[PDB]
RNA sequence: GGAGACGACGGCGGGGGCCCCGGGCAGAGUUCUCUUUUCUUCUUAACGGUCUAUCACCCUGGAAACAGUUUGUCUGGAGAUAGGGUUUAAUGGCCGGAAGAGCCCGACACUUCUGUCGGGUCCGGUGCGCUCUCGACGUCCCUUGAAAAUCCGCGGGAGGGAAUAAUUCUCACGCCAGGUCGUACUCAUAACCGCAGCAGGUCCCCAAGGUGAACAGCCUCUGGUUGAUAGAACAAUGUAGAUAAGGGAAGUCGGCAAAAUAGAUCCGUAACUUCGGGAAAAGGAUUGGCUCUAAGGGUUGGGCACGUGCGUGCGGUUAACAACCAACUUAGAACUGGUACGGACAGGGGGAAUCUGACUGUCUAAUUAAAACAUAGCAUUGCG
RNA sequence: GAAGCCAGAGGAAACUCUGGUGGAGGCUCGCAGCGGUUCUGACGUGCAAAUCGAUCGUCAAAUCUGAGCAUGGGGGCGAAA
């Protein structure tokens, strides 16, 4: 797993051809959220407060690339 | 009706002994229908299976007793069982007394209240045991510069 | 100054009549202690009815809501209604009395 | 009380019987009947 | 000349400060872009094109 | 050329885990009286990123009034101290992984099928503790404590290399692939060997709390057992464990056996001696409980004048002062119970001599453990 | 409590004395382990074709121990019985 600091990176990491999905995970307890692309070999996260352009960053995000937010329960 | 395998994987199922595992004598049949871990875990869920408490070892008499012991009772001749070395080791004290004093004359020459050539004469005297303790140490260096302002004053 | 506030909610064993308010709140004012000392309650701690069986506790100390629970399962072994009545934490600062779950026989 | 072998197990893991309940708060002088304890029990 | 454990406490608290200082900064500028997102994704896709 | 790749032992320092202490939420037990109580959960992997961590190395400079410095006396004109840096080394801090998991609690639903939804999972402290690991030292040797597969660095400069662009880049990302067995269970008072489900034998890790010097003995927690033909009675003689008035070895081949001694603190300790020992020689004084007193530590923190939280130029060593934090030993005193105070447990009887083998060590598995054997030392013989 | 080391007091120096430090030894008390001294011991068609209890020797090394390998009956191995 690798951190992304850079939102340049995170954004070319997404319209990867090998980024095959992304979820958003929100922790309201710390204010921030996560955004997490499946790639070949590493899952990269990038950290950020949560506001409203932490919101907007999925519209900048690619449209192909399906986007699924964390459920509270872990179901297997 | 035998529930050894009940038993056995309530235990399983728990993460307790089997001895902490408590099988409802009145839902004998019921448990001896249940063969497996999702059966188990739904009786579980019912509470027709439950996992007992853990025996009681409390520790309030020894932190009784280590109060005691810090206040200073239970020291004496008649407790002592091992040789003075054996409770507390000469090597120990004298590792600690050289590294306090050490350090405060490490302090006092990087503060400058003594300078190098005195550091160097109070190291190797702590060294060769001249002061029992801090204390001694600090009335030796006052009085040291007090016969160096006298024979400043007197020259 | 910190002011925490405490509800111990026994209005339905009150409305059955098994569980006494006013003698819960007398038992809480003689036995709730500050500095290790019964009596000494003063402006630190204040006890109230509020209605409908439920008892009202503002401290500005720092007592804690375990002690409580502590004292009101103590009021139920003395009351003979601690094998009966439980102590269940529902929300943050409130402590609600009720019946254990009883099977028809 | 057997504390020195095992723990008690606790109350809330263990059904109370209506019977005994109505004999011990008509003990202390509740009136069962007034309050109505059947519709609270489960079966 | 030698320097006194003041001096060198000094010092240590200096570069915490300058350490805690940096991430402050390293978030700052991910949070400006952030705001500026749909330009890094414009000029991404340019690039790309 | 380096790695692989290396003894035993000693203390010291760092880190993980365990143990211990305080607060908080939640749950449980106690509750004649007392107990803001006693107990339980409160966790964070591999793999990565980043910032740091003894040794050592580099730069300035030139040290006697020698200095630096470890518990342990080593280092320095072959360049110390000081100041500033560079680096080997993480089971350290933070972040990704990762809260979505695991754990704890609650509220509903539920013939079963099946569950669903809330709340929380936090903050500190300590150490001659236990265990593993890492580091720097040190001691011992007529003893100096593997090899190979395998991987890397360097010396060399053969080749191969550009603007029709080239690239033979140990960088990042991306593509493809990874065969064969073995894997249950026991590892022992019933799974192995002893003819057996035989009180024998058979190689290893992991190892909690109290007492205490202590993986001693005794009690407890987790986890395991409650398995070894049973019921009744209490004769003789037994086996095992005990006591006994007065005398105290009169017993017996022979003090065999038992009893007595025993921990710790303090006083004191002969002949002989290879000077190292003898020695815990001998012979004495003490030890409970309670309430106090004293001593032994850590961390942080100095006034001006300018430029502006850092740089100089000064000035002062009573910080010999304040604030905060912390643990276990040692000594002294009063009071108090007593038939006992190392109250169980644990735990030398001692002395005067003689013979004998120098000592440590070894052997007759299943009747002899010894003046027997070996040993270091000494002497002889043979061999260039 | 051996060398080495520090301090103090002497001594012209060599050295001498006192207090510390250090942690040597086929040293020592003693737990496990290893061994097997004693007892009118238990057992004596036994739990056992050598076992059981108490007691005892040793316990940082000439200590204990596994696996792999070597030595084979005119032999081997033997701190030697």
């Amino acid at each position: 797993p690798q951190e992304v600091s850079d939102i340049k990176k995170f954004i070319e990491i997404c319209r990867r051809k090998d980024a095959s999905s992304a979820r958003i995970k929100k922790n309201p307890k710390t204010q921030q959220i996560k955004f997490k692309v499946r790639c070949q070999r590493f899952l990269y996260t990038l950290v950020l407060k949560d506001s409203d352009k932490a919101e907007k960053l999925k519209q900048s995000l690619p449209p192909n690339l399906q986007i699924k937010d964390v459920p509270k329960r872990n179901k297997r | 009706v035998n529930l050894r395998t009940q038993k056995r994987l309530a235990a399983s199922v728990l993460g307790c002994g089997e001895g902490k595992v408590w099988l409802d004598p009145n839902e004998v049949s019921e448990i001896s229908n249940a063969n497996s871990r999702q059966s188990i875990r739904k009786l579980v869920a019912d509470g027709l299976i439950i996992k007992k408490p853990v025996t009681m070892h409390s520790r309030s008499r020894a932190r009784e007793l280590n109060l005691a012991r810090r206040i200073g009772r239970h020291r004496g001749f008649g407790k002592r069982k091992g040789t003075a070395d054996a409770r507390m080791p000469q090597q120990v004290l004298w590792m600690r007394r050289q590294r306090v004093l050490r350090r405060l004359l490490v302090k006092y020459r990087a503060s400058g209240k003594i300078d190098k050539h005195l550091y160097h004469e109070l190291y190797h005297l702590a060294k060769g045991n001249t002061f029992k303790h801090k204390r001694a140490l600090v009335e030796h260096i006052h009085r040291a510069k007090a016969e160096k302002a006298r024979e400043r004053q007197i020259k | 100054k910190v002011t925490k506030k405490f509800i111990i909610n026994a209005s339905q064993p009150a409305s059955d009549k098994i569980f006494d308010v006013s003698a819960f709140e007398k038992f809480l004012n003689e036995r709730i202690k500050v500095d290790g000392r019964v009596g000494n309650l003063g402006d630190v701690i204040k006890i109230s009815q509020i209605g409908d069986g439920k008892v009202e506790i503002i401290a500005h100390n720092d007592l804690s809501g375990r002690y409580l629970k502590y004292l009101t399962k103590k009021f139920l072994k003395k009351m003979q209604l601690r094998d009966w009545l439980r102590v269940v934490a529902t929300s943050k600062g409130v402590y609600e009395l009720k019946f254990y779950n009883i099977v028809n026989d | 009380k057997s504390l020195k072998n095992r723990a008690i197990i606790p109350r809330k893991a263990v059904k109370k019987p209506l019977s005994q309940l109505e004999d011990h708060l008509d003990q202390l002088g509740v009136d069962t009947e007034a309050i109505g304890l059947r519709a609270r029990a489960q079966t | 000349r030698r320097k006194t454990k003041a001096e060198r406490n000094r010092i240590k608290r200096r570069k915490e400060e300058e350490r805690k200082r940096k991430h402050e900064e390293a978030m700052k500028r991910k949070q400006q872009q952030l705001e500026q997102a749909k330009k890094i994704a414009a000029e991404v896709e340019e690039r790309e094109r």
